This record gives C-alpha cells, structure tokens and sequence, in this order.
C-alpha cells in the first residue's frame, strides 16, 4: 500500500522506548549506587552530616523521570491502526538514543562527585557550596538529551 | 446454584462466632477467644472463595482420552 | 593476547569487507534488514520477550541478594542482631522477580494462535515487537534495580552493624532505588497497552 | 521477493537462538571458572612462637 | 504446511535440553562453592557438619525444576509440530534455565558465606537459612512461567 | 502460646501495653501454611510426626536436644496446627497424593458417547458442594481453570489479612490517647488501599457472581480494567457494572486526594502548637506506605506459586516412580513395585514433606514479619528477663 | 525430501561426538583437580590413600554416562533419515555433555578441598561423600533426559 | 520512493541528530568528573579558592552546548522526502562535532585535574592552566566549524 | 554432482582424518612436557628412581597411538564421489577421538608431574599415580570406541 | 551516469570531511593533554619556565589546523551527483591528514612531556628538545602535503 | 641435543611441501585439493606441538 509507512516501522519505534528507559535507569542507579557508599562512608564517623549529603540521591533520580517522560510520549505515538511511517520510527529511535546516553553519562559524573564530595565533607565544611554547583553543571547533560528528544519527538509525528 | 448459600452459611458461621464470645472459658480466655473465632473465620472465607468461580464457570474440561465405559 | 578482542575484530573484519564488496557489485540492497522483519514469525518476537522478562529480572534479585547477603552475614558473626532488622534489604532485591512474573502473567494472555492466512499481517507484526521489546526494557530494568538496591542493601546493613541509628537514614536510599523498577514496569505496561492478541 | 537461497528467515531464527544460547553458556562458565579453594583453613603450621 | 514446517522441532529439542544444561550448571556453582566452605569449617568445629549441609540440598533442589520441566516439554514434541509450540517450548526451556543458573550462583555464594560464618556465632544459622530460601523462589519463579507457559502448547494448534 | 509467642520475638520486642503480635500468629501462621502446602495425604504425614512429640513431653523436656531436635521439639504446637490446616486445605484442594477423592456427584457430564479420541467437553449440569470438582482431573486444561482459582484466592487472602493488621493502628491508636494519628495516618491510610486494592476484591467476587452468558455480555479482564483505571483513565473495555466510568474516576481521584492528605496534616498539627524532625520522617512514612500497597499485595502470589509447584512436583514424582510398576504383572513385578514404592515413599517424605515444608513455612513466616506487621507494630522495646 | 533433507544427518553425528566429548572434557578435570589434592596430601599419610580414591571414582562414572549416550545414539543414524531424528539426536547429546560438564567441575572441586581436609579431620570423610553425591547426580539427571529424548526419535517418523 | 530519495534516507541524519549529544555529553561528563574530583580533593585545605578553581568545569560544559547546536541544527533539515546527500552531510556532521567533543572533554579533564591539584601550592601556576586549557577548548570548536560548513550545504541545490 | 553425494563431501573427511591426529597430538604434548618437567626437577635428588617415572610420558604417547590408527582408518575410506553421510561420520569420528584424547592428556599430565614429584618423597604413592593415571588414561579409549563404532557404520547401504 | 557517478558517492566524501578533524583532533588533544600535565608538575618549584614550557602545546595545536584545512577544502567539493572517484579521493585525502596527525600528535604527547620534566634541572636541554618536536611535527605536514596532493584530482578529468 | 631434535621437525613439513607442491595443476580436482589441505594441516599442527613439547 503506502511505500513510506512499511510494516516493519513500529520495531524502532519500540526500539527508542526500550532505550529511553533502560539506559536512563541506568544513569539514574550509577548516580544513586556510587553516591550512597560515600553518604553511608562517612556515617561511622559523623552521623550528623547524612541528611544534608542526600542531595546526589535526588539529583540521579530526576534523570529516570527525563526517561520515563520521552518513553510515556514515545508510546502514545503507537498504536496498530494508524498510519505510523519509517520517519517517525527514525525520529523515535533517534529520542530514546539520546534520552538514554545523556542521562548515562550524567549519572556517571553526579556518582563520581558525590562520591569524592561526600567523603571529603567531614573534614571541610565549607565545601558543600562548591559540590552542589558541580552537581548542577552535571545534571544539566540529562537535560539536553531531554530536549533534543522533544524536539525530535514533535518533530517527526507529522 | 444460589448465591445466596454463601450468605446463608455466613449467617449461621456469624452466629456461632457471637455466640462463642460469651460462652469462652475463663482461664486462658483470650487464647480461646482469638484461636477459635478468628480460624473459623479463615476456614468459611477458604470455602466460600472455593464454591465460588464454580457456580458460574467460563470454561468447561476436555479429557480427551476417556475409556468410553 | 585478548582472545575476545580478536574475535571482535575478526567479526568486524568480515563485517566491513562483506558491506564493501556487496556495494562495489552492485548489490546493496540485498542486504535488507527490513524484509528480515516481516518474514521472522512474530511468536519468535513474542516469546523471546517473555522469556527474557522473566530471566533477566531473576538474575538481578539474584545477584543483589547475594551482594547484600554476603555482607549481612559477615556484619552479623560480631552484631547478631542485624540479621532480623536488615531483612527488608532482601525483600526489596525479591520483589524486583515478582514485577516479572506480573509481567509474564499480563503477556502470556496474548499468545494465541493465529492462522495461516491473516499470519504477516500489521497486528500480528504490532503484537510480536511490543512483547518483545516490553519484556525487554521490563527485564533490562529489573536487573539494574535489583545490583543497585543490592549494593545500597549491603553497605546500609555496614552501617547498622557500625550504628543502629544508621539504618533509618541508609534505607532512605533503598526506596530510592527501588523507584527504578517500578517504573521499568509502569512503561513495560505501557508499551503492550494497545497491543492486540495473535487474532 | 525471497530474503535469500541460503540465509532464510528459518536458519537465521535457528542462528539467532543458538547465538544467545552460546552466550549465556559462555558467561555461565566464565564464571565457573573463577572458582577457589582458600587452602590456609584446610591445613595448619607450626609456628612455635605461638 | 508453511504453518509448521521441518526445522519447528529443532526449537523444542533445544528448549527440552536448555532446561537440564543451566539449572545443573547453576547447582554445580552452588553444590561446590558451598561445599568447600563446609570442608573448610569443619576441620575444626566437626560437630556442625550435617547442620551445614542444607545449602548443598537446597542447590540440588533447582536440578530437580529444570528436571521436571525437561520431562514436561519433551512429552510434547513431535514430527508436525508448529512454529507455535515450538516457541513456547523454547521460552519454557529459556525461562526456567535463566532462572535456576542465577538461583543457583546466590545460593552457593550465600551459603559460603553463611557456613563460614556460623562457627563463630552461633545465631547466623537462622539468618543463613533465611537469606538462602529468598534465593530458592528465584528458580522456583521460573518453574511456574514455564508451566503457566506449557499450559497452552498444543490445544487448538493445525 | 510459647511457640508463636517465640517466633514473633524473634523479629522485634514489642512497646509497652501494645497490641501483641503472638495472639493473632496462633492461627494465620499455620494457615498462610496450608495454603502453599495443599495436600491431604501430606498433612497426615505431618500431624503424625507431629505427635510423636506431643503425645511424649515428659520424656523429651528433660533431655538435651541439640538445636534442631530443640527446634522441632519448641515449636511442635506449630507442626500440630500446620498438619491439621494441610488436611483441611488438601480436602479443598482435592488431592490426596496428587489422587482426587470422588465422594460426592459432579458437576458435570460427560456426552453419551463418542469415539475413543475425540476431545470431548462437559456439560455443567449443577454445582460441586465442597472443594473443587473432582471431573477436573486429568482433562488437558487442568493447569488453565486451576490457577485462575488459585490467583484470585491468594489476592483474597492477601487483602484480608493485611486490613485485618491495619485495624490493631487503630486499636493502638486508641488506646494511647493519639487522635492526631487516626486523622493523620490510618484515615487516610485506610481510604487509599480501600479505594484501590480493595475494590480489585470487590470486583472478582463480583464478576463470579454474574452468569455472562446467560445474559449475553463478555466478561471484562480484571487485569485490564485494573491496568486502564490509572495509565488510561476513563475509557472501559467491557462494563462490569452500570455506572462503571463515573466510580473508577471518583476512586482514582479519591486515591490521590490522600496523597496531600497524608504527609500534611500530621505535621502542621505540630507547627500549630516544618520542624524537619517530624516533615521528612513524615515523607519517608508517605513514600514508604504508598509503594508498600501494591508489592506487598503483590507480595501475596506466592501462596499461588508454591502451591503450583509443590502440586506439580507431587504429581510428577507419582507418574515417574509409583506408576511404572503398574504394568509389570508377573513375578518380577511384584519385586519391582516394593522397590518403586520404596523409592516413592522415600522421595515423598524427604523431598516433598521436609524440605518444601521448610520452604513453605518460611514464606509464611516473612508475610507475617513484613507484609502484617508493617501496618501495626511499632518496633523497638525492651525486654522484661529479671534477676 | 523435505522431511528427510542431505543434510540431515549433520546434527546427528555432532550429537554422538558432543556426548562423549563434553562428559569426557569433564571427567578429566574431575580426575586431575582430584588426583593433585590426592598425591599432595599422601607424602605424610599413605595410609589414606585407597580411601581417599573416591573423588577420582565418582568422576569416571559421568564418561560412563557420556558412553552410554553416545552408543545409544550411533546405532540410530542413517542416510536418510528425518530432521526431526537429527535435531533429538543433538540435543540428546548436547544433554548429557553438558549436565557431566557441571558434575565434574562439581566433583573435581569438592574432592580437591575434601581430601586435602580429611587428612586434619578424619570425622569430614563421610561429609565429602554426602556431597560428592549431590554432585553425581546431575550427571544422573542428564543422563534420564538424554535416553528419555532418545526414545522419541524414530516413533512416529515419517 | 525516489531512486535519488529512498525511504531509509531519514535513518542517517537519525544516526548523525543523536552522535551530536552522545559523544558530547561522554566527554563533558569526563571533563566535569576527573575535574570536580581534583577540586573536592584540593578544597579541603583551601576552601577559598573553591570558586576559582571551577573554571575547568565551565570550560567543560561549553562541549555539551555545542552538540545541542548541531543537534538543534541538524533536526530542522530532517524530513520525510529528504535524499541521500542530505542523511549522509548529516551523518557527518554529527560524527566531526561529537568526536571532536570527546577529544576535547578527555583534554579538558585530565589537565583540569592536573592543574587544580597544582595551583593550591603555586598561585603563579593558574594563568598557566587557563591557557592550556585553551588550547584542549578550541578543538571542539574546530569540529563545530566543521559541523556548520557542512550543514550549510545539505539542502542547497539538490533534487 | 548428484543430490545425494555432492562435490564438497571429501572435506568433512579430510577435516575429520585431519583432526583426530592433531589434537591427540596436542593431549600428548601437554601430557608429555608437563610431566617431563617434574621428572627432571625430581631425578636430581634421586637418579635411581628414573625409569619408574617415565611411566606418564608412556601413558600420553599411547593417546598419539589412537588418533594415528583412527586417522589411517578414516584414509582408507575417502573418495572422490562419497557421499555427506560418509563424510559426516567421519568428520564425528575425527573429532570425538581428537577431544577425548586432548581431555586425557590435559589430565594425565596434571596427575603426572604431581604424582612423580609426590611418589620420590613417599615411595607408596608410586601405586596411586599408577591408579589415577590408569582412570585419566580410559577415557581417550572411550574416544577410541566411539569412534571405531562410528567409522564401522559409514558404508552400510550408503548407494 | 548511475554508472560512474552512483547515489551512495558522497557517503565516502563525507567521512572524507569528518575524520580529517577526528583524528587529528585525538592527537592534538593527546598531546595537549600527555606534555600539560608535565607543565604543571614542573611550574610548581619554578614558575619562571611558565611560558618556556607551553611550546609543546602550541606544536600540538597546529595539528588541528591541518585537519581542519583539509575538512574545510573537501567540504566544498561535496555533492550530490559527484563521481565515485571523487568520493574516493576524498576517503584518501582524510585519512592520510587524520592518521598522520594522529601519530604526529602521540610523538609530540611523549617527548613533549619529558623534555619539560627534564628542563628544570637542567637548562641546556630545551633548545634539545625543540630538535625533536620538530621531527614530529613534520609528520603532520607530510599529511597534510599528500592531503592537498590528493584533493587537487578529485574533479580534474572527471566526467 | 634438543636443537638438532627441533630442527629435524622442520625437515618433516620440508617434505610435505615438496610432496604437495609436484601435484599442483590448473585442472585439478576438489578431491586433491581437499586431500592436500588435510596432508598439510596434518604434518604442520603436529608438528607444532611436538615442537613445543
């Protein structure tokens, strides 16, 4: 029937949901693994100062809502009665690709960090002001992929 | 048939627990009256959720081999 | 002398050098990875999912109950007393194979049988790679989840070993990264959502 | 309009499975082959110091 | 018959033998890894020797799932058989070998572990033995997909 | 009481003048047991290894035992109400050695006649009084009408025992003169897994008692509707009831008026007569018991499980041991079924009674130490053992 | 002929040799892991040495095994037989290779640190057979899966 | 389909839309990590050069702002109808930018660390690491120059 | 040629008779080096004891023994016009008698250098290295019979 | 001409523009990197040799301007009805500049960084060291020649 | 000693591909081509491990 809209074109489509959301789960536990050792680290020694190191455990968990909303709005777009192109299953693909590789490697940068902050924090404590600034400019990268899926997401469902 | 046997057995199984809470001994009389009400309680709900999905089913056996005797 | 990495090269030797001489005979297109898909029977797609579900999500509770269960005994010859108040770490590690069981239980009401004609067609293809890359992403999540909260298991029950006003603030930490499958859930619900059984 | 003579969509399905067969056999065995003793609880020294 | 056709079988007979490969491959990990801790425990406490012998049990039990199932899948392999029952045949198989060589590798670790351990203090018996039956179910999960599985392998099948 | 009372020490101390864990434990332990433990013949095994050792206390109690003869001699109460809840559980179930028992009429009838082949159907010709039918035997669809039964039973069970625990909240509550914490934490508590899993109960004992071929409708997945209540709100697959849209919009929507209503009023109520230590402990208790609702009713499908695999194993073990010497007559079949019978028994009662009657007893014992008292003890006590 | 393809009897001949191959494969680590703890530890107690000639025993019975198969399946070939013969052949084969692969690892480990433990305590002995016995029998368990494979080959052929 | 504007064209400028953030966000993700560990471990004897040791973390989110360019860029020339010509510029686009951004993130990082370690015992030495610093910067810049010569001739004069 | 005897049919044989000397020849060269070492670590100390531990290196040169007559078996029964059942049996053959005899003489070399180092030190260990070799040394003769059974099917009724 | 000018041409032109400033940005980032982290090692006791010492990173950086004259001379010959001979000129012109560059730039990463270590404790050996940086540099000039040399065929008699 | 044994495992492949290469031809069968990979495959991986040993 329609050359542009093969039969085959809901595969990638799904393709970009699969990627959306496992490689940002992924991010978002590298970022919540690695900063947990260093918060529970320094607890035999200060207990005291837990509450206020529980900042890298929020910052990696809003990377697995950046994928789970590029997955939610990818998933609406299918259905197996409309018309759904090879464009769109490209552009769909190309959504969860980036979703999932910027919010990966932010989650590995927010884990370094909070790791080495958190344990250098019992002996300065004047150094917390300068974690969460690097933690803001490691958060930011999930936010770009985030866009750039929203783009290519209104972009390719026309 | 009858839906309303669950409700009837329910009935008579509440009347004899009521009926339990004034009749318990009294030396260990928190252990007879836990022990006693709350497994009969368990026992009607086990048989109730067993006569039920058997009074109306949705699929029927096969046994395709069955010696024709 | 990395074995495995000289298969890999191998691998991506012949790779490249079929590519080139397909393209330099004039043949690219024989090469067609989309005429793959619509031949390949959809219960393949189906279930390997299912399958892949259910595996993948086992093995993650299996590996994060080991890696805080390792670390739970070995606290415990010194500190008995942490083995009752650190079970809910394994129990977070064991919930991540129930999400894969609910999730093999919602799928496998969709395997039914299709027939000869009406086989290939857009549903039946529809409903072969929603299973599949459902189970997938479900299984894929799970077992991240299930390491994750397996490593924040052991290192909390450290801590409650260390100090048993520890453990209320380490297990902060668990419900944050339990968090993770469900949502691996919510989205492999979501993607078999308008999916059709094999009609 | 076949995919091939010799590469069909039934010995690709075939290669598919045995390939992820041979994968999880071969992580399976790797790490059964890292697999140790801890010989120093299964003997004793003299130590006369001690 | 383009509906079942000559290479169907081959995706049951090797479902059939995955179930029996993995779950032995998986109590061979926990039958030795827990029996060298028992070797090296009881050479001076030899009094608990048949108390720690419950996780080289409890190992052997997941030989038996993947046992029970190679029996239940091989009962419904023939000649004519589908590409339906074929695949469901290969997912039992895959499910219940995936599921009892993780199980398997848990429980070996854990009952090293627990073995190890229960010389010096005497009260990790019980915690040994609740940390390895969360590790019992795991290949027990896949047991039940591949019967919830089988249940529909051949009823309405050409 | 000693035993139980022993078990639920185990866990934790209780506070004082609480509500005891142990009282309640008598008869739910044992009977979560039978659940996952369904059998008649091996429930017999039970209680008979049960009491021979409480018919001889005296002989046993001033002996050293050796911590596993002592377990099994302290908790032999435990063994005793566990086998008798096995035969009553097995009854229902209807196997005695993976055999059923045929001692009432059926259900259903078979046709006339038919050729010695033919996939034949019943008819439904009445109801089975007690248990299930005993025409559900063999009949290549056993595995497909028996666990929809047993899924929905442990869903059932799982609910009521769960909002059992949850009222002794309020009987604590009560008691200790908090009335910040009812309107704070059980109103709201009590509203959300009502309006959610509690109307999931509601609708499978509903949809059993409607005939949806009678009347001519399709009967709804309850999995499906559960599923479209909160990812696709409004729309209805198949009506169960008349005003299906209106009730799954207002219970959706009651449900998440609970979520500000819990983690808020608490709180404030403090800052009204916030202080961080009473905000975010207050937080961690809302996120820890919205997310505990639905895997700890999820939870409760191993009662499904295990009973599915100790069936089934118990079933594979009579037609691969026991059943190959039925057709060996002559004379060195009757060697050869001592031998298999032997090795049945053997089997049986090591692998099928012991060490799955260890497995099944300690689910049991972690549904009631997680998914019971996470609604009701409040943990940390101390213990009295004087001078 | 489209049920008896040239080709056909490839996998059964691959599963004749995998039999004995892979049980073979097994059997010797089993002997050698054993034999080194045996004559490492019989320099001081030579008295021990035919009881502690076990572990090297028990690793001989799974080429026993592997023999066993490996015979029942090459009196079944022929030039013209089935795919469906062909494909249970393999897996047969592929059954019981790779079940007395695992037991030998299995027996090759625990009689490596079991002999070498029985030399300080002599109450251990009876422990290594207690587990050297889980270990033979998932050999056992492939072993009833191969032959109960192998007699589905030629029933209803065609 | 055209013979010049086939159906899988989009694939390419899909590969070339996403290569723009992937492998610039791994190398501002290095960047900022092997610096801010430098800083962390630095910070803890002289808390009051906190705020100007952080430069090598600014120099290496600027890598990342460059691929959201390319990629903002790259996606309002992708269509439906589009040729070959136009996925494979895409294609390369993508690539020049996002490998160039990793190199730059590596150099970034590695001498970040380097010179953030250093400075606490030398106040002479940052200017030092400022121009070094330069130098590991423009190289994603090259590739960005690369990147928008080759996007302004990916729809002129075709058909 | 013909359908049921292709051309490509002698290959499998020639890999087959390829093989079954081959990796004998490697079982036997583990078996021969790896016990050869510990013969001449030993015999320094005690020269007497040499013609008794040469007995693992006779015990790895009969596993080179049976992939040689396995391999003049196979020759004598290649052909131009065989058919790819023949050849397939011979290829099993090849390679059952070749891994069997590899797996013996990885075994019999391990059991080899520790049983001679062992039995100088003990001179009642000489019987249990003969034991465990003679239990190392069976399983190539499993080989062996199982690849003479199936070289002897190969040609029934094979047209 | 589907014949000598076929549609998937200036795929190979356009990684023709792409790894020319890909790999001759991994050298020049490399070194950067390798003799940046000599410098600072080196200007902590002695930050006088601070502008002495940054000529390894400029030598470093002229290597990603060679990548990017040729990226910048293929890019504009790029089209869409261009010869496969074009495209492959084009192939050969990047990865001749970008291999060449990327060598130029390991060589000037590694004695780069030991001549700024070895120049503190003696003098005499920088003017020695610049010897050397300049065989590594003219590498990449010999690159870059072939590069030009290449690119001024591509379209010369090109029908 | 051992150096003269190594190099007279040389003079064993010297032979095979003198013996081999006097049987080449244009015309020539598979089976000869078969026949002479397998001589060749045979006289060279022995000989590489009774080198080793």
């Amino acid at each position: 029937s329609n050359i542009y809209a093969p039969l085959y074109a809901p595969f990638f489509g799904f393709a970009g949901c699969a990627a959306a959301m496992v490689l940002s789960c992924l991010g978002a536990a590298i970022g919540t693994a690695k900063s947990g050792i260093g918060i529970a680290g320094i607890g035999t020694f200060k207990p005291e100062l837990i509450m206020k190191s529980l900042i890298p455990v929020v910052m990696s968990g809003i990377l697995a809502i950046y994928g789970l909303v590029v997955a939610v709005l990818i998933a609406g777009n299918l259905s197996p009665t409309e018309d759904y192109t090879l464009f769109n299953g490209f552009m769909h693909l190309s959504c969860g690709l980036c979703v999932g590789f910027a919010c990966l490697s932010s989650g590995y940068a927010i884990g370094m960090v909070g790791d080495v902050g958190v344990r250098k924090y019992m002996h300065q404590p004047r150094l917390f002001v300068g974690i969460v600034l690097i933690l803001i400019f490691s958060e930011v990268l999930g936010l770009y992929g985030m866009i750039v899926a929203l783009i290519l997401n209104t972009r390719g469902s026309e | 048939s009858s839906f309303y046997t669950v409700v009837g057995v329910f009935i008579v199984v509440s009347a004899m627990s009521v009926l339990f809470w004034i009749m318990a001994p009294k030396n260990n009389q928190a252990v007879w009256r836990s022990t006693v009400i709350l497994t009969l309680a368990m026992m009607f709900l086990m048989w109730a959720i067993t006569f039920l999905c058997q009074l109306h089913p949705l699929v029927a056996p096969r046994r395709s081999d069955l010696r024709p005797e | 002398f990395s074995f495995s990495h000289f298969l890999y090269y191998l691998v991506l030797i012949v790779v490249i050098v079929y590519g080139l001489y397909k393209l330099f005979t004039g043949h690219g297109s024989d090469i067609n990875f989309g005429k793959f898909l619509l031949r390949t029977s959809p219960y393949m797609w189906a279930n390997l999912g299912i399958a892949l579900c259910v595996g993948l999500s086992v093995v993650g509770a299996a590996w994060g109950i080991f890696i805080t269960g390792s670390s739970m005994i070995g606290a415990g010859v010194r500190a008995p007393r942490i083995t009752t108040k650190n079970l809910i770490s394994i129990i977070f590690c064991e919930v991540v194979a129930i999400y894969g069981l609910i999730i093999a239980i919602v799928f496998s009401s969709k395997l039914t049988v299709a027939t000869a004609e009406n086989m290939y067609s857009k549903s039946n293809l529809y409903t072969g790679y929603s299973l599949f890359w459902a189970g997938i992403t479900v299984g894929a999540s799970n077992l991240i989840c299930g390491i994750a909260v397996g490593i924040t298991g052991a290192t909390a029950a450290i801590s409650d070993a260390a100090d048993s006003a520890l453990f209320v603030k380490i297990l902060v930490i668990e419900i944050f990264g339990s968090i993770l499958g469900l949502l691996g859930l919510i989205v492999g619900l979501l993607m078999a959502g308008k999916a059709s059984e094999f009609q | 309009d076949i995919l091939s003579s010799i590469w069909t969509e039934g010995l690709l399905m075939c290669l598919i499975v045995s390939a992820l067969l041979l994968f999880i056999l071969i992580v399976a065995l790797s790490w059964i082959s890292n697999l140790d003793i801890t010989y120093g609880a299964l003997e004793k020294s003299t130590n006369p110091i001690k | 018959t383009e509906l079942c056709p000559v290479y169907a079988p081959f995706f049951g007979a090797i479902g059939c033998a995955s179930a029996i490969i993995f779950t032995s491959l998986g109590a061979a990990y926990g039958t030795a890894k827990s029996g060298v801790g028992i070797c090296a425990t009881c050479v001076l406490r030899p009094d608990l020797l048949f108390k720690n012998i419950v996780p080289v049990i409890m190992a052997g039990i997941i030989a038996i799932y993947g046992l029970v199932v190679s029996v239940l899948v091989c009962y419904s392999l023939g000649q004519k058989q589908a590409l339906y029952t074929g695949f469901i045949q290969l997912g039992a198989g895959l499910s219940v070998g995936l599921s009892g060589l993780a199980a398997g590798f848990a429980i070996g670790i854990v009952g090293d572990a627990g073995v190890r351990g229960s010389s010096q203090q005497p009260r990790l018996f019980v915690g040994m033995i609740l940390i390895l039956i969360f590790a019992e179910v795991l290949g027990l999960y896949g047991l039940i997909v591949a019967l919830l599985l089988n249940s529909r392998a051949t009823q309405d099948v050409v | 009481t000693a035993g139980f009372q022993s078990i639920c020490d185990c866990y934790g101390i209780a506070q004082y003048r609480e509500i005891n864990a142990g009282l309640p434990t008598i008869v739910t332990f044992p009977f979560m047991f039978a659940i996952m433990f369904g059998d008649m013949g091996h429930g017999f095994l039970m209680t008979l290894a049960a009491l021979s050792l409480v018919l001889n206390e005296k002989k046993i109690n001033k002996m050293k035992r050796g911590e596993i003869f002592d377990m099994a001699f302290t908790g032999r109460y435990i063994i005793l109400l566990m086998g008798v809840f096995s035969m009553y559980t097995g009854f229902l179930y209807n196997d005695i050695f993976s055999k059923t028992m045929t001692i009432f009429k059926s259900g259903w009838k078979w046709p006339d006649h038919w050729k010695k082949g033919e996939s034949i159907t019943a008819t439904s010709v009445g109801t089975y009084p007690i248990g299930l039918d005993w025409a559900w035997h063999g009949t290549e669809n056993a595995l497909l009408f028996s666990n929809s039964y047993k899924m929905k039973l442990s869903i059932l069970m799982g609910f009521i025992h769960m909002t059992y625990s949850y009222f002794f909240s309020l009987a604590n509550h009560l008691y200790f003169n908090s009335m910040i914490d009812i309107i704070g934490n059980f109103i709201p508590g009590l509203l959300f897994m009502q309006g959610i899993f509690g109307y999931l109960s509601v609708c499978i004992v509903y949809k059993w008692a409607v005939d949806w071929v009678k009347d001519g409708k399709p009967a709804p997945g309850l999995l499906n509707m559960l599923i479209n209540m909160f990812l696709s709100p409004g729309t209805i697959d198949d009506e169960l009831y008349p005003h299906q849209a209106k009730v799954q919009v207002f219970l959706l929507l009651m449900a998440l008026v609970c979520i500000p209503w819990l983690l808020l009023v608490k709180p404030l109520h403090f800052k009204f007569t916030d202080f961080g230590d009473i905000m975010i402990h207050q937080v961690i208790h809302t996120i820890e018991f919205c997310l505990n609702c639905v895997s700890h009713t999820a939870s409760y499908l191993r009662l499904w499980a295990l009973s599915l695999a100790h069936a089934q194993l118990s079933s594979v073990l009579w037609t691969m041991t026991i059943q190959i010497a039925f057709g060996f007559r002559g004379f060195v079949g009757v060697f050869m079924t001592v031998a298999l019978f032997a090795m049945w028994f053997a089997l049986t009662c090591a692998v099928l009674v012991l060490m799955e009657g260890t497995s099944a007893m300690l689910h049991s014992l972690r549904l009631h130490w997680v998914e019971s008292m996470s609604k009701f003890f409040v943990g940390e006590g101390l213990p009295y053992e004087p001078f």
